[PDB]
């Protein structure tokens, strides 16, 4: 069980650590988060009480280094940093724990939610989508645009998701214009899975990371990517059975966790109605269709 | 964006453009079977691809053999239309290729956009105009060549005859759309109007009769009366 200490909390902020959040008051004696489960990526996340605009945060994996948060009064945000002195870090953490100045990652034993939301998400792939090679952790915020969004403006601050475009030369074979557009199986299985992602685990990891960026930061371009990756599968007549079964589980937990009052800005009516009711896979997502119909029947 | 009344003169500027109408591509007769079920029998169709500035009509005849053994024909017909339009643009010298293709029905947008992905500079546009090009098969010479075809064929026509020697392309398109709207609203009456006077003939190399300028004004008035008179009796005015 690992720890992310905070130097201090000088500005009032709502701090998130995966699906959980807590409020910290201006200059409250908060010194970090302990008991973070090892084995998963995690995201710490912030929203200034004064500026609910620009929610931002950091994806990290405590197996890759010792990380802490420190507020920067010049750039006006909580920054993640790596501590290279292991003994200084262990000493910092042990003192803050002795003084009980840390919140505990509040995992219920029964609860597999975070695992289910991050099953295929790996730090190494996160760091290829979010390019800042000098750090072991990755910053994301509400306003960052995607490579594909930039094609329709600072490349260093971009989300390099795999570009998916159903009316492209990559998606369509010459002489199969109709076949490939109406049944996207060759684009899914040959172009994307065999060619680009290499396996379905990497595809699902990017889909899961896009969703989490969309849900945690409202990154519009992340939301576009999540829906595009769902639609590419649902619009393919030929999908391995194990991928359909896993997608149904992936989406079930995403819909379950999705906060109710942001449903209208996180779920695209057209994609979900098409996927659940018109597509080739309309009858292959039983768990997801059941939760959607019982939680968000308005959208449908 | 979309083509409508506000940007109508754009049709007659010097940027090459084509209208594509797919409403006569897949044509059937519906009939009873011996068991008393219903079946369709396809008949030959055509793509109507028209340059509104020059009158040049690329009439690709769709022979019923293209439907043999295929499913979901009404869907396939849109993709076949887009395939043939793409083939036509690729058969034209670069300086004759259109800068825009306007489709008369929005269901043609995605099929045409997929065949012409590699041409990113040709705009594929819809229209809010309700153009009467479906009535093209009421032009006797066009219907004749379509019905006689025994194989796929492209036939080239000028749908304005020699009108452009005397009138502008705006006026020619307006006459064409008036004639076609009339033929669409009441084909028998429209055809009576056009052929009532036996002394006015259709040249071998033309589609429409050889009306003098004054006779065209009379004809156009007759046709405007057919349309408005049929519109006022239908919408209670
Ligand atoms: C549908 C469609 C596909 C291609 C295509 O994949 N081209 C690659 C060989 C570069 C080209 C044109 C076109 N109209
Ligand atoms: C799940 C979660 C979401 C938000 C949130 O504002 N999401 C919007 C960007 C759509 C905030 C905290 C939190 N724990
Ligand atoms: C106003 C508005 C906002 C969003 C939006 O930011 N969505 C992100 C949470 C993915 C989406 C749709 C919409 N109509």
């Amino acid at each position: 069980m690992n720890t992310v200490p905070f130097t201090s909390a000088p500005i009032e902020v709502t701090i998130g650590i995966d699906q959980y959040s807590f409020n910290v008051k201006e200059n409250q004696p908060f010194h970090g988060i302990k008991d973070i489960p090892i084995g998963h990526v995690h995201v710490i996340h912030f929203q200034h009480a004064d500026n609910s605009s620009m929610r931002y945060g950091y994806w990290f994996d405590c197996r890759m280094g010792n990380f802490y948060i420190q507020y920067d009064p010049k750039d006006g945000l909580y920054k993640m940093m790596e501590e290279r002195d292991g003994a200084k870090f262990e000493n910092i953490v042990h003192n803050f724990k002795e003084r009980q100045m840390m919140v505990s990652y509040p995992k219920i034993d029964e609860d597999d939610t975070w695992y289910n939301l991050t099953e295929f998400v790996q730090m190494d792939k996160i760091r290829k989508i979010v390019r800042k090679d000098e750090n072991q952790f990755s910053y994301v915020d509400s306003s960052m645009t995607t490579v594909q969004e930039n094609e329709l403006s600072d490349p260093a601050h971009s989300l390099n998701y795999t570009v998916i475009n159903f009316k492209s030369r990559e998606a369509i074979r010459p002489g199969h214009e109709m076949e490939d557009f109406l049944d996207k199986s060759y684009y899914l299985n040959t172009v994307m899975l065999q060619g680009i992602f290499k396996n379905s685990s990497n595809y699902f990891g990017e889909l899961q990371f896009a969703f989490l960026n969309a849900m945690f930061f409202g990154n519009y371009g992340s939301s576009l990517q999540w829906h595009a990756m769902i639609e590419l599968i649902c619009s393919s007549a030929t999908v391995p059975k194990h991928m359909l079964d896993k997608l149904d589980e992936i989406l079930y937990y995403q819909i379950k966790t999705l906060p109710e009052q942001y449903s209208d800005i996180l779920l695209n009516e057209r994609v979900w109605n098409i996927c659940l009711y018109s597509s080739f896979q309309k009858n292959s997502l039983h768990n997801t269709e059941k939760i959607m119909e019982n939680k968000y029947p308005e959208l449908l | 964006g979309a083509m409508n009344s506000s940007n109508y003169a754009e049709l007659f500027n010097n940027d090459i453009k084509l209208f594509v109408d797919d409403t006569n591509v897949y044509r059937v007769t519906v009939h009873k079977t011996f068991e008393g079920n219903v079946a369709t029998k396809a008949i030959n169709g055509c793509i109507f691809t028209l340059n509104p500035k020059t009158g040049h009509l690329f009439l690709k005849i769709i022979h019923t053999s293209v439907w043999a053994g295929q499913k979901r024909l009404s869907q396939l017909a849109k993709w076949k239309t887009a395939e043939e339009v793409s083939a036509l643009v690729r058969s034209l010298p670069k300086e004759e290729q259109p800068k825009q293709i306007i489709v008369t029905r929005k269901a043609m947008l995605d099929p045409l956009e997929v065949h012409m992905l590699d041409f990113p500079n040709i705009a594929i546009r819809p229209t809010e105009l309700r153009l009467p090009f479906s009535a093209a098969m009421s032009i006797d010479k066009l219907s004749d060549v379509v019905m006689k075809a025994t194989e796929p064929q492209m036939v080239l026509f000028n749908i304005y005859d020699d009108w452009l020697d005397r009138i502008s392309s705006y006026t020619a398109f307006s006459r064409l759309t008036l004639l076609l709207r009339a033929l669409k609203t009441n084909e028998e009456s429209a055809k009576m109007i056009l052929l009532s006077d036996p002394t006015i003939t259709i040249k071998s190399y033309h589609l429409w009769p050889s009306f003098t300028d004054e006779q065209w004004i009379t004809i156009e008035s007759q046709m405007r009366d057919l349309i408005l008179t049929e519109y006022g009796r239908k919408y209670n005015v």
